[PDB]
RNA sequence: CCCUCGA
């Protein structure tokens, strides 16, 4: 009998996954596999750098803000982001005070979408305004800030760390009995950027294609 | 747990003892000579 | 002349340029040609610029300048004095120095993926692996014990009280009879949580998000191996513990010369990474060479990697054009 | 013999050698263009410094040099980030404690110097101690815990070997290792299970090999039954191969003994590919040794209360002794003294009783990883007298463990003994590092001159003594004294025969000779009397301890002598 | 908070003994017999305690409480270390019940120059007014400090003023409650001065109307290099509007978190060898 | 008295050494360390340095 | 009997010093012949008497050499 | 999302069963993804033939020794559970052995039924003396990997059946290492290394080949959750 | 050098 893969809903962004059957001792390193491709090879898009009016750098205040530059830019990390574009994007945001500008105020250009419109980004008073640029590409894993020297990039734009993973938590357990067989639940919990449903299908691609290797 | 100080974030404190004195001002030491 | 602010500047790049006066004698013979055939009449200069120390990067902050030509207060002879702030992130990394508030430090040995890291039965990655070894000898137990009461504090708890207070939980203030999901407490000093009492809390441990508990009432958790997948045999002792980021880190330490500056007076190479020194050579280390009974490295670090003037630059001279090492001279700090 | 060495450091150190190679490609057109490429990393750089760094080796070096192994000679590994790879097998020499220790890095330039790394300095080629002659590239730590928890026999374990009875066949016998393995990959079969084994591919021990195989002994491929653990199976496959079959759990001093064996009888390379492999092992097991702490793996001596209080009944008659003006104020401290010795002995009995043996804490100092039953005294059952500034012991002792935690009273009195201690490191280290120097200095132009200076002058050492019964007892310092000697005269044994020849290095076998014939002592050649004017000869030095064969001419003794008693030195109270 | 024994009017480093930097039975509640470095001033530099004061004849003194008749009252008296010898003094850890009654007959005190006894509780003259009494305010900060060897409590001690301030900071889940007065005393964290209400706020500074109508603003260090290099960075932990009181923290500091000491993160920690590299 | 100079008591055996017109004869391993020569052991030892390297006719033919 | 050896540790130190009377000797015997070796290759005096590695240090050349009992050495 | 540098699978034949296989370059972390699923897919996924059950004529309640056999009865077991076969019946198959009078009994002597290979017929089974007779059946099957022998007992089992454990999987021995391989500036990237040693049923190619088809088929079964998915190709 | 700190 060959083995099967069924989808169990939990949340809008969990899943579980039943494989069976499959011989014994199989199941460990075959949910493990899946959940190394997860948590490191999974698509997605981040943003790469962001451009603020009147600040070259990123130690330093906006008038009316309560957040510096840094703080901001942290918080603009836990910003989940879906590009179809496949090429740097640019999405604006522009406020003006008194108010908290969250991730809706972002203006997205055709082709991506925010999925976390209240996210805090930042307070401001009567005083406060706020002018920013978002660089949005498309990639995997994680990133670091590219330098400026890298690229050929002024003094204004401000590189920052790329978290393009949409998956959160992964993990599995097995159910060890036909005659003798393991039963496979593969634990999927992406963010709201894409469905536990293709986070696993794009894992199955990469797997599928990889062990071709041995032929 | 630590109450004399206003907005002070709650800390439970396992100690048993009760402490009659408060801790003097750290930098007395500077400050008063 | 003077670096923007707001720039990102890498060893080796000018922070701010400055020119010094230089002597005809100085000039080379070919540079003394090119200049008369080519009617330069500018001054002869040497470049003083301010430019990044090895093994640095950042971005200019700051910018402070005072001239003379202003009525900036300066030292005598000095006319412009210029500073320049460069702001640097650091990420954690190989060779930084973490410790304990119990004493326990180490270097990270090792980043891994969070992939290949331990994880417990919900998917959760552990952030730190400390060697058990180390533990039990150095005689601080209290790491351990903050760790099982930093894990009661990340879930919470409810101690049982239906059937009423449990014998272990009677000295217990009513106000740590249970706790939410990372509760902050206090365990002051020779006043604190006891060994039963912390015990105790272990078994009422919070589930998590789907009910299940992770750490048994030792304090321990079965956790599955990154790398195979295959769960690990026994249940490993896990929990939350707070550890912190010294100021010894590999960016300021990590530091490497080939040729550089030397001392004027014994003729040998400066030193600290500051100056791009070498390192000492010292009589002990001499010894082991003697010992392992090599005359020749140690002749080599002794003339003509340290202390021979024609030696250092004939050495330099044969590895550029491929050939072999020349026989050492006199050390300068003999004839000293 | 390899070390990782960061990618800027070695740009940084190898900088002419990357410039002239490529100058010599098209990279760069002329050697200042090299220059500059290298000052900017240009991405060029990397292939050409991984050809220009292959086989060129480099010393490490960690102060303080307490003995010449504070420098070896490595092959570098480009390897990412920052800090300095070091090789788990020479923490020993080095002492390095990875809590932020600093090594250096020189690079051997001429001919001369590179061969000198290569041959004298390099790591595999001093795995022995110079001092002592035992094994210090060895596994430590977790190492050690890894293999004996590999090679422990666990009575009831799964999988293990059955008997067969009345219509119940005999189960746990395996075809070859393969198929214990494949047992053990499902849950049938323990690692640390006993079982009995088809084994083509090893040596059985000799008794085993006499008597189950013919003149040729034991050839690859011949099979013989063994009983044993599949864990020991794969132990001794990181031996030799011809190397006899060690059923045994392995403690540290099995480990050293071995791997002594090893460098006697073997060639040095295959000691240093052995102790690799014996050190993955070691680590791959030591993660799943299940090794861990936690307090309720602390256990506590049931009756400590009752111990002492009887102790303290103790006393208080000591105390009504004083105050009945019946004792000293001396002689006071000394009672108490006594009597808390007493009971802090006695807690660490009912302590060590209250263990079982596969205890985490109990595990990991019976194996010889680390630590003693002290600290797990101290730990768990009592703390005990302190030491006063002056270094008299209190005669009020501390009776909570650091699992129970100390009053503050009890906290403040160690601290007196923990801090002077603290400073008397200081100055030990200091004091033996002057005496090293001195010692270093009187030495220094010892050297070895000559090959044979021939001179029948001997020291005659113990080398065992008889008791009233016929057996004779083994004298404890053999060792030392002994050992590693060359013969000045031929052993006659009280009958006519000659054990042993003049001039033999006295090894094992050459001892077990001395000692089955029956002779108590022997006449060794020394350097106290070698006739050599200047310096020695080798033959009176007799064995290099490092090499283990007779000293090279050219040798310094003088250094190693003075650094092999110095280096130590850190450790005497 | 140092005592220095070298300096001009002090002794050379060169003439100081191992006698010198000993603990010394009148150093209880006066010095730290934890906190000292441990390279060569060992014992030559040392952390005045928490409760000690300096009087002002240049003598250290700490309090205590009366104990009339085997009671122990909430009267406290500061003693000087002559002062200490002729009395009784009873270790904080020893029981009390409701009462002032002591739980045991007898009880280990200090009495006569630095000797430990087991004692009548019949006669005692003061007792300690709490742990960490005896301990300076880096070592009152090692939670669970009495289950560790004194020689790694130094070590930790010296470790927690090597931490670098982080650019988030963190309080610990598990604290001594000392972290929350350390940071204020230190001054790295705003605090406001007078009651009142947050009238305007933000990064740059926070403004704060007293009920008189007077009102008071504080600027916010912002990215300032600390002498080691560390970055001294103060955030605004109060939003407008907010209702403040007089000795409330309205802004953090470099390693302050909601006005409490964070010198570090609450990190996942597995006990175990893995692999070698932990080795 | 070179050797003994760089031990202890310097200003002693220098003074003593001046007064005796005393020669260091420079055979030692520690002055070789000074002067910077080859030190008498191991490779610096007269046998192994002076060594004269020579292929072997039936190697040079191939 | 060995696994493959890598890098310093080829040729194997146990038959270099089977060719020699002594470490020492070996190392100032290999030294001398490697400087032979890269004296021929830049005056463009005897060449390598092995097949050589496409980069390989002289040394190394040198080492492989002895282990062959290509050449002879006089101890003087 | 990229496509990185295309990894290469070499293989060098240390033996005629034996052989290393190397995978190289890997992105950082794929030598773990592969290397223990790899090991044990080779391990268990791969269907072989195997004895399950012998009869020995003349041994029923107690299995010491076999009157006229040198051999008892459970290096006997030891000599047929070495056996290599076979079978393309998909089901049971019972196969004979019957030598008398003095002699060695190799599996050589083994009469095969239609359908099974007996690939090491030199193997020495026993030996007998001249009173001694050797009757004994075997049942070989068709399965995976390696089943102990209390998974062999029949509920129904007749007296006499000995239940043996049964090595189906071709392969007999499987290791796998990663070290790490240099790509530009980068020292950090895995090479996978896989030692496998397999009976003279099958080659080691043949089983990496084998073990490559059913794991993409199982990963497959992700991949066709959406076959628009977008994933590493390379 | 001295202060202070790391092993
Ligand atoms: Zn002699």
């Amino acid at each position: 009998q060959r083995p099967t893969l069924s989808e169990d809903v939990l949340t809008d962004n969990r899943s579980q996954f039943v494989i069976e059957p499959l011989e014994p001792g199989f199941g460990y390193t075959l949910g493990n596999s899946l959940r190394r491709t997860l948590l490191s090879s999974i698509p997605g898009a981040a943003v790469t750098s962001i451009r603020i009016d009147g600040v070259l750098h990123e130690f330093t205040t906006v008038p009316g803000v309560k957040e510096d530059v840094t703080e901001i830019i942290l918080n603009l990390k836990s910003l989940v982001v879906s590009s179809e574009e496949d090429e740097p994007v640019t999405m604006y945001l522009r406020k003006q005070g008194p108010g908290e500008v969250t991730a809706g105020d972002i203006v997205p250009p055709a082709g991506v979408t925010v999925h976390n419109p209240g996210m805090h980004i930042a307070t401001l008073n009567d005083k406060g305004k706020l002018e920013v640029e978002l660089v949005v590409e498309r990639g995997r894993g994680y990133v670091p800030a590219v330098q400026n020297r890298a690229s050929g990039a002024e003094i204004g734009r401000i590189p920052v760390d790329s978290i393009y993973s949409p998956v959160l938590k992964v993990t599995y357990k097995v159910d060890a009995t036909r005659t003798d067989f393991d039963k496979l639940i593969l634990d999927v919990e992406t963010k709201n950027s894409i469905s536990p449903r293709d986070a696993l299908a794009s894992a199955g691609k990469t797997l599928v294609e990889l062990f071709g290797l041995a032929r | 747990s630590n109450n004399s100080v206003p907005g002070a974030p709650n800390r439970v404190s396992f100690a048993k003892l009760r402490e009659p004195l408060e801790v003097p001002g750290l930098l007395d030491v500077q400050t008063d000579s | 002349g003077i670096v923007r602010i707001g720039a990102e500047v890498r060893d080796g790049d000018i922070l701010v340029g400055k020119v010094t006066p230089k002597g005809e004698t100085e000039l080379t013979p070919e540079e003394r040609l090119l200049r008369a055939i080519f009617g330069e009449k500018a001054r002869e200069v040497r470049d003083t610029s301010l430019k990044v120390p090895h093994g640095e990067s950042g971005k200019v902050i700051g910018i402070r300048v005072f001239s003379r030509e202003d009525e900036d207060e300066l030292p005598a002879g000095v006319n412009e004095l210029v500073r320049v702030y460069v702001a640097q992130k650091r990420k954690i990394s190989d060779g930084d120095k973490l410790a304990g508030r119990h004493g326990n430090k180490g270097v990270i040995g090792k980043i891994l993926p969070v992939e290949d890291m331990p994880f417990l039965a919900d998917g959760t990655p552990v952030d730190i692996i400390l060697n058990t070894h180390g533990v039990p000898r150095r005689m601080n137990i209290g790491q351990i014990l903050e760790t099982h009461l930093g894990w009661c504090a990340h879930s919470g708890w409810k101690v049982d009280a239906a059937k009423g207070v449990p014998d272990w939980a009677a000295r217990l203030p009513d106000e740590l009879l249970e706790a939410q999901p990372n509760a902050i407490v206090s365990t002051p000093v020779f006043d604190g949580a006891q060994e039963a009492e912390l015990q105790g809390l272990l078994s009422c441990t919070l589930p998590n998000r789907d009910g299940d508990v992770l750490v048994d009432a030792d304090g321990k958790a079965m956790l599955f191996d990154g790398r195979s997948g295959e769960p690990f045999p026994y249940p490993v002792t896990v929990g939350y513990m707070y550890i912190m980021k010294l100021h010894h880190l590999v960016d300021d330490k990590i530091h490497a010369r080939s040729t550089g500056p030397y001392s004027m007076i014994t003729q040998q190479p400066l030193g600290g990474k500051a100056q791009f020194g070498g390192q000492r050579f010292g009589e002990m280390e001499c010894w082991a060479m003697q010992a392992y009974g090599a005359a020749y490295t140690l002749q080599e670090l002794l003339t003509i990697k340290s202390d021979d003037t024609v030696g250092r630059v004939k050495v330099y001279e044969a590895i550029v054009k491929g050939e072999n090492i020349p026989e050492p001279g006199i050390p300068e700090s003999f004839k000293v | 013999h390899q070390c990782g060495l960061p990618k800027l450091m070695a740009l940084e150190l190898f900088k002419p050698f990357v410039m002239k190679r490529l100058v010599d490609l098209n990279h760069a057109q002329n050697i200042k263009s090299a220059k500059r490429m290298v000052e900017r990393q240009r991405p060029q750089v990397w292939d050409v410094l991984e050809e220009v760094i292959a086989e060129h080796p480099v010393l490490l070096n960690r102060a303080p040099t307490l003995h010449r192994l504070g420098i070896q000679a490595f092959e570098p590994m480009l390897v990412e980030g920052k800090a300095i790879q070091l090789h788990p097998l020479v923490c020993e020499a080095f002492n390095a404690d990875f809590d932020g220790d600093q090594m250096a890095v020189h690079l051997p330039l001429s001919a001369e110097a590179q061969a000198e790394a290569r041959i004298l300095m390099l790591s595999s080629n001093n795995i022995l101690s110079p001092a002592s002659g035992r094994p210090l590239a060895m596994p430590r730590l977790d190492m050690v815990t890894g293999l004996y928890y590999l090679t422990t026999e666990v009575p009831g374990d799964t999988g293990e070997y059955q008997p067969a009875s009345g219509d119940h066949p005999e189960t746990g016998v395996y075809s070859s290792p393969a198929e214990a393995i494949m047992a053990a990959d499902r849950g049938v079969l323990s690692v640390r299970a006993k079982i009995k084994v088809r084994l083509t591919q090893l040596r059985p021990p000799v008794e085993i090999e006499a008597e189950l195989f013919g003149h040729s002994g034991w050839q690859p491929g011949d099979a013989w039954m063994a009983e044993t653990t599949l864990g020991r199976v794969m132990f001794n496959e990181l031996l030799p191969l011809g190397y006899p079959f060690v059923n045994k759990q392995m403690h540290k001093k099995v480990q050293a003994a071995i791997i002594n064996d090893l460098a006697e009888r073997y060639p040095m390379i295959v000691v240093a590919q052995t102790v690799d492999k014996l050190k993955d092992a070691g680590f791959y097991w030591a993660t799943r040794s299940g090794v861990t702490v936690s307090m309720a793996d602390v256990l506590v001596p049931p009756r400590k209360k009752e111990i002492l209080d009887h102790y303290e009944e103790r006393a208080d008659k000591v105390e009504k002794q004083f105050q009945r003006g019946a004792l000293n104020h001396d002689e006071r401290n000394e009672a108490l003294v006594e009597i808390w010795k007493e009971a802090t002995d006695e807690v660490g009995q009912a302590l060590r009783e209250h263990y079982p043996d596969d205890n985490p804490i109990i595990t990991i100092v019976d194996s010889g990883a680390t630590g003693n039953f002290t600290q797990t005294r101290t730990l768990a059952g009592m703390k005990g007298l302190v030491t006063n500034p002056k270094g008299e012991f209190i005669p009020r002792p501390v009776k909570s463990s650091f699992r129970e935690g100390l009053t503050v009273l009890e906290y403040f009195i160690n601290t007196h003994g923990a801090r002077k201690g603290l400073a008397d490191t200081a100055l030990r280290t200091a004091d033996s590092g002057y005496l090293t120097r001195r010692l270093v200095d009187v030495s220094q132009d010892v050297i070895v001159r000559e090959h044979d200076c021939q001179t029948e002058r001997g020291i005659v050492v113990e080398l065992a003594e008889r008791a009233p019964d016929g057996t004779l007892i083994r004298d404890p310092y053999i060792e030392t004294s002994a050992y590693a000697r060359t013969l000045g005269t031929d052993a006659v044994d009280e009958a006519g025969n000659v054990i042993v020849e003049r001039g033999q290095d006295l090894g094992d076998p050459e001892i077990d000779a001395l000692l089955a014939a029956g002779i108590t002592q022997v006449k060794v050649r020394s350097v106290l009397t070698c006739a050599t004017s200047t310096g020695v000869c080798a033959t009176c030095y007799g064995r290099s301890m490092a090499t283990g064969k007779l000293v090279d001419i050219g040798e310094a003794v003088g250094i190693v002598a003075a650094q092999s008693i110095g280096e130590p030195g850190t450790q005497l109270t | 908070r140092r005592l220095s024994a070298l300096g001009p009017g002090g002794l050379s480093r060169e003439r100081a003994g191992l006698e010198v930097r000993d603990v010394h039975p009148s150093h209880y509640g006066r010095m730290c017999p934890i906190e000292t470095p441990e390279g060569p001033n060992i014992g030559l530099i040392g952390s005045l305690s928490v409760y000690a004061r300096v009087n002002p004849f240049g003598f250290i003194e700490t309090p205590y409480r009366k104990v009339v008749d085997g009671v122990v009252s909430d009267e406290i008296v500061y003693l000087t270390a002559d002062e200490e010898d002729r009395h009784v003094v009873a270790q904080a850890n020893s029981p009390i019940d409701a009462d002032g009654r002591f739980v045991e007959p007898r009880v280990l005190v200090r009495r006569k120059a630095g000797e430990v006894e087991y004692v009548p509780s019949s006669e005692v003259d003061y007792m300690d007014v709490s742990p960490r009494q005896m301990v300076s305010v880096a070592t009152a900060m090692i939670p669970f400090l009495e289950h560790d060897d004194a020689n790694r409590a130094l070590m930790g001690a010296n470790m927690q003023r090597q931490a670098v301030p982080l650019v988030r900071s963190e309080a610990p889940l598990v604290g001594t409650g000392m972290e929350l007065r350390a940071a204020i005393d230190a001054g790295d964290v705003v605090v406001a001065e007078e009651s009142g209400v947050i009238e305007e706020v933000s990064a740059d500074y926070i403004t704060v109307m007293h009920d008189n109508g007077t009102r008071r603003t504080y600027r916010m260090r912002k990215f300032a290099r600390s002498n080691h290099g560390t970055c001294a960075n103060q955030c605004p932990i109060v939003d407008a509007g907010d209702r403040v009181e007089a000795g409330q923290v309205i802004a953090d500091g470099p390693c302050t978190d909601d006005g409490e000491m964070a010198l570090g993160k609450n990190l996942l920690v597995a006990i175990m060898p893995w692999e070698g590299h932990n080795y | 008295w070179l050797s003994a100079a760089s031990f202890q008591e310097t200003t002693r055996v220098l003074t003593d050494a001046a007064i005796n017109c005393r020669s260091d004869k420079l055979n030692g391993l520690k002055e070789n360390v000074i002067i910077g020569k080859l030190i008498p052991a191991g490779t610096g030892i007269n046998r192994y340095r002076n060594i004269a390297v020579q292929p072997t006719e039936e190697a040079r033919a191939a | 009997g060995y696994d493959t050896p890598l890098g310093i540790t080829n040729p194997p130190i146990d038959e270099l010093l089977d060719r020699v009377s002594s470490k020492y000797a070996l190392v100032i015997y290999a030294a001398k012949r490697a400087r032979q070796i890269n004296d021929y290759y830049n005056q463009l005096y005897v060449g390598p008497l092995v097949e050589p590695g496409l980069q390989e240090k002289p040394l190394s050349i040198a080492l492989r050499e002895i282990h062959a009992d290509l050449l002879e050495h006089t101890e003087g």
